[PDB]
């Protein structure tokens, strides 16, 4: 057996009783592997409060400490959770408010309240305490919404320290929504403490400028020979202005064994970069069932 | 001093020359500039005789701490078609991002460029260093009069001095070209100071009341409103200023206030969004003017005025005990190109 | 509604008389609100006597006087000088608590005990 | 704080000239111009 | 216990700072009219005549203001905490610094500090006249100076 | 000669301490009466920048 | 005196009225039209001259000077009175258990 | 006593010391 | 060490030489369970109890 049991220690109410009644069978993370456990751990928003900025990464950032637990039971004056161990086969059930279609054979991963912190956060005011939810997504989501986070962090930074860099109209539509097959959806960034949000930037620019220095000049003739020639479907960023940049490090001949030690090099440094978007734990889902929204999958942490 | 050498590489390819220069404490002291880590500088220039107008490059600014001392910046000099012009202004604004804070430090291009007057592949590796040596040579403000010192580092170069194009004939005489900002806005300025005199003949030199506020009844007090109309006409014929509150309801994309110091009291604020209140002019609309706080302090209190600018340019003058006039601020479509390009 | 409901017996006391007998009155009030028409009902509560309620909704409504009539001093016209009326909804008893509630939030009092009489509008001003 | 109740006869702002202070900032700025 | 077992949380500047007490001062009393602004600063004109500067100040003055801290050096040790005086122990905040109203920013007023700068700019009411006296004739004890 | 006794002879950095314990000694409080250049020998002597 | 000196009151142990209506005689009708003036810890000084919350000497300075009894341990008071009220002047007390 | 709030009080400004007034902005400036 | 690598090789700079660290993953250890210090002939050696090991790639890091 495996559970964990959570005491109120004041008491609770009848709306909150309803309110927590329909968050039942979600997976929320909690403090310690403890039996026993009080009411200042189950919160994600212990580090998310109201009268102080979130810290987006730094949530998420928390999330990959944490053990996670599935709710069974709400009572008056106890939560009894369920946890999950590291390497063992459970079931999730899909009661997460943006509705997205599983399948058998996905990729989940936990993420934090990034559309609505208002619909995750439901107040307790027996206890003087807020409980907050994640949001479990398939990977494909998961990732592009850190990579559309970190994209409002850096042009957020230009136009806080000039307007006149940025125009503001643009910069909304942009930087907050994120691209969805079909579906467009508005993030919940408005008022965030970004200084855990340049960390990682700050990490970015330590592998990005490698990369510059040791590109192989054979990929980089080749887009001169493909950004003028033929139209490829997925080239059609780049138009036949081609950058200048690229045609001032054509002034070199090619050399096939200097090529190999900058293939293999950097080879290496993008193998460095699931250092930097990395999601919480993942959740190998092996079946799942339409009519009843109910995953079962294979929990494996970090 | 490292605030030079990290312009050269970031600042430097999107420029023509720096102006690498250090602001002492004393032209500290006038400008009021709190060193504090977290200002964010900003730098354009506002040509002349020619489309004013360049794009603004946000430039490090890093204290010295001890020969001279003092805060270290690097201003972008712009050679439009090969040459730099001698009356040419280079604009810096100061700001603070969360608290408010704004400053305008202005310099000249004559105090600029005369002062700048005397197998393995290896990588490349090519740190930001402080080794280049400095040359420090005098200079002045033409504005303030206070002096800054002007960095001159070592590198068809020896060969040549630095280009100007000296402006030609017919020219407005140079301490008129100069002061191009404060002879546009002064004229704006008294040109809206001959509206509000003319809406007292309109009226039959009347003064009535718009928002309501109990009036004590004693009839020295009755003849100071008035002397806080005729000083507020004192005050706003004698306001140049950059940063007025129609400047910045001409370049909104609102209402637009800035309080007045009468007789001197106080120092101005200029300004100040009203954020959430349409200026309709419509009754219901005077009581989200009156949630505001300076409102209620510049018409229950005295010796201040209060000016409120609507987007459509019409703008009244709120005095002590609610009594206003809607004046107009005139300005046609070639203005606001002016307006729009050098200060937007 | 306790939105519409104005009550007028309320002191600190900083003495009044009970009795057996607290009327519920109606009352609607002609304004204008951006230069258009448009009526106002609110409701009274209290049990002092047709003489002196008279002369207290005139006190509640003073300011709505004043910003009406500062518009006639241009045009004058005698259909726009009826003001308001008071009706007379019928009685409670003395010391009945009025229960609040709350419906979907809307506050929305109760009064148990409630016996209606209707009357006539008069026109206050 | 009513758009019908807008001309109150007793507001809530109430004019407050104090003419002492008033004379001295007269008096120093008719020197200083 | 002497001073010198006090020394570890004095010399600290937690205790030497407004800018954590002006902002606690600020949202206490949010909204200050500030008066007359007269010991604020120094306006400098251009002049070397003193005869003129004395003379275009003294010409018609029928006011005299006095400021917040000319009138705590008159109180006595006991009128200032009497209830009666708000204004006077308002602004009695800090033991280092000497507060004011400064008129920016609008309208309204807000709050700033002047350093002490010494121990007798102290006043009255938290060192008073015969403890100055007590406190140099320590003086006088440890250098061991004749007069 | 007393107030050199108190103001110790041990000294931060560049700058002693008796020009930092008391405000007579500290050569930036000047005498109110000035006739000598006592302007430009406060000026090559000070950290505090006059 | 009126046809060679005149006054500048300029510091805080420096603008006594007393003093300074004798050498001009409109400063004598200054302290004689409002006698609230008379006190050198009250008195008005230009602005062009002095600010007191921007000095060294900040007027319970100025108080004390006017309330001595000018004793010799009154000379020893005032030594002892321009003590840096700072931390590393507590140091230098602290050791001499002052 | 207190004046009542209403949008006909009156402040007659004077034509000379509106004008006395107007020469003043013009030398400072 | 990054700081004074760069330096020492600041003329010089082969494209081998960029790499710097990797970072395995040798095993867990539940928590509740505190290493204890035990010396040695004198090493001071911690002793882990219950260390199930695993083992991950060498994954570079700079």
């Amino acid at each position: 057996d495996k559970s964990i049991v959570v005491n109120l220690t004041s008491r609770l109410f009848a709306d909150e009783l309803a309110a927590l009644q329909s968050k039942i069978g979600s997976v929320l993370p909690l403090g310690d592997c403890h039996r026993l456990q009080n009411i200042q751990a189950l919160g994600l928003g212990c580090v998310c409060s109201r009268e102080t900025s979130p810290d987006y990464i730094q949530i998420m950032q928390y999330l990959s400490k944490c053990t996670l637990a599935v709710l069974e039971e709400v009572r008056p004056d106890s939560l009894r959770l369920t946890r999950m161990d590291p390497s063992d086969n459970l079931q999730i059930k899909n009661v997460y408010a943006p509705f997205f279609q599983w399948d058998s054979n996905t990729q989940l991963a936990v993420l934090p309240p990034l559309f609505s912190r208002k619909d995750s956060t439901i107040v307790l005011e027996s206890n003087g305490f807020d409980i907050v939810f994640p949001m479990v997504v398939p990977q494909q989501l998961g990732h592009a919404i850190l990579q559309q986070l970190l994209v409002y962090h850096i042009y957020s930074k230009i136009s806080a320290g000039a307007p006149g860099d940025v125009n503001m109209a643009e910069l909304d539509l942009y930087t907050t929504n994120v691209s969805f097959m079909g579906r467009t959806y508005r993030l919940d960034v408005d008022n965030t403490d970004p200084r855990t949000a340049l960390r990682v930037l700050d990490d970015l620019s330590m592998y990005l400028c490698i990369l510059s220095a040791l590109v192989p000049r054979g990929c980089l003739r080749l887009l001169t020979a493909l950004v003028r020639h033929d139209r490829h479907p997925l080239t059609e960023v780049f138009e036949g202005v081609v950058p200048d940049e690229v045609t001032r490090i054509d002034l070199d001949q090619l050399s096939v064994p200097d090529d190999i030690t900058r293939m293999r090099v950097m080879f290496s440094y993008l193998q460095s970069l699931s250092s930097i978007f990395n999601l919480g734990p993942r959740l190998h889902v092996y079946a799942y069932s339409a009519e009843t929204l109910a995953a079962s999958c294979w929990y494996s942490p970090r | 001093m490292d605030a030079h050498a990290i312009n050269e590489r970031y600042v430097g390819p999107r420029c023509h020359r720096l102006a690498h220069v250090v602001l002492p404490r004393t032209f500290l002291l006038h400008h009021a500039i709190p060193l504090e880590p977290e200002i964010i500088f900003s730098t354009y220039t506002r040509f002349s005789r020619s489309p004013g107008s360049s794009r603004r490059l946000v430039v490090c600014g890093k204290r010295v701490l001890p020969s001279p001392s003092g805060l270290a910046l690097s201003l972008p000099l712009f050679s439009h078609d090969g040459n730099f012009h001698p009356f040419d202004i280079s604009v810096l604004r100061i700001s603070c991002p969360g608290s408010n804070l704004s400053l305008t430090v202005r310099f000249l291009y004559l105090s600029l460029v005369v002062a700048m007057g005397a197998p393995p592949v290896r990588l490349s590796f090519n740190p930001v260093n402080a080794d280049v040596p400095a040359t420090w040579r005098d200079a002045t403000n033409v504005y303030s009069g206070a002096p800054y010192y002007v960095c001159v580092y070592e590198r068809e170069d020896d060969w040549l001095p630095i280009p100007l194009s000296f402006p030609e004939e017919p020219v407005p005489p140079p301490p008129s070209l100069v002061f191009m900002d404060d002879l546009f806005i002064n004229t704006k300025q008294c040109d809206f100071v001959d509206t509000l005199e003319a809406a007292c003949r309109t009226q039959g030199y009347t003064l009535r009341q718009r928002v309501p506020v109990a009036i004590p009844r004693d009839a020295e007090i009755a003849d100071a409103v008035k002397s806080h109309f005729l000083e507020a006409c004192l005050v706003l014929r004698g306001l140049a200023s950059e940063a007025s509150a129609w400047i910045r309801a001409a370049t909104s994309p609102a209402c637009w206030m800035d309080v007045l110091g009468l007789w001197e009291s106080r120092p101005h604020t200029l300004g100040l969004e009203l954020r959430g209140v349409n200026c309709g002019g419509t009754d219901g609309d005077w009581l989200e003017i009156l949630k505001q706080p300076d409102v209620q302090k510049t018409v229950s209190g005295s010796l201040v005025a209060c000016v409120i600018v609507t987007p459509a340019l019409e703008a009244w003058l709120v005095l002590p005990g609610g009594f206003a006039i809607k004046g107009r601020y005139r300005a046609s479509k070639e203005d606001l190109v002016f307006i729009r390009g050098r200060y937007g | 509604p306790c939105d519409m409901l104005v009550d007028l017996d309320e002191s600190c006391p900083m003495r009044e008389p009970a009795g057996l007998n607290v009327t519920i009155y109606a009352s609607l009030v002609y304004l204008r609100v951006n230069q258009r028409p448009s009526m106002a009902l609110t409701f009274f509560q209290s049990g002092k006597g047709f003489a002196e309620v008279v002369a207290m909704i005139k006190d509640h409504f003073t300011d709505v006087i004043r910003t009406k009539y500062i518009q006639l001093r241009h045009e004058l016209y005698i259909n726009r000088l009826v003001f308001g009326a008071v009706c007379t909804l019928g009685t409670v008893p003395f010391d009945s608590h009025p229960v609040h509630q709350s419906l979907n939030s809307l506050p929305v009092l109760v009064f148990a005990n409630f016996e209606a009489a209707c009357g006539p509008w008069t026109v206050f001003l | 704080t009513e758009a019908g109740r807008f001309w109150a006869p007793h507001p809530e702002n109430v004019l407050f000239i104090h003419k002492p202070t008033m004379e001295e900032t007269r008096r120093v700025a008719l020197g200083l111009r | 216990f002497g001073y010198q077992n006090a020394l570890k949380s004095i010399c600290h500047p937690r205790m030497h700072n407004p800018t954590q007490s002006a902002q606690a001062l600020n949202q206490a009393f949010p909204d200050p009219d500030g008066g007359h602004g007269y010991g604020l600063r120094y306006e400098q004109t251009p002049n070397m005549n003193l005869f003129r500067t004395f003379h275009q100040y003294y010409m018609g003055k029928n006011v005299a203001f006095v400021p917040d801290v000319a009138q705590k050096a008159l109180v006595t040790t006991e009128d200032l905490l009497h209830p009666t005086s708000h204004r006077l122990l308002r602004l009695e905040v800090h033991p280092f610094f000497d507060f004011f109203v400064h008129p920016c920013p609008g309208a309204r007023g807000s709050y700033r500090a002047t350093h002490r700068t010494m121990v007798g700019n102290i006043p009255q009411p938290l060192a008073p006249r015969e403890f100055q006296e007590s406190r140099g004739a320590q003086f006088d004890a440890v250098t061991n100076m004749t007069h | 000669q007393a107030l050199l006794k108190l103001a110790g002879h041990e000294t931060v950095g560049r700058t002693p301490i008796t020009h930092l314990v008391s405000a007579l000694l500290d050569p930036h409080l000047l005498p109110p009466f000035a006739y000598h250049d006592v302007f430009t020998d406060l000026m090559q002597k000070s950290s505090r920048q006059p | 005196a009126e046809t060679m000196f005149y006054p500048v009151p300029f510091n805080k142990l420096y603008a006594d009225p007393l003093v300074a209506a004798t050498l001009h005689p409109l400063l004598a009708n200054y302290v004689t039209r409002l006698p609230n003036q008379r006190n050198a810890v009250v008195f008005n000084v230009p602005s062009n001259l002095m600010a007191e919350y921007e000095e060294w000497h900040k007027s319970p300075v100025a108080a004390y000077a006017a309330s001595c009894q000018a004793t010799p341990g009154a000379i020893s008071a005032m030594v002892s009175m321009h003590q840096k009220l700072s931390a590393p002047s507590f140091i230098c007390q602290a050791k001499h258990r002052m």
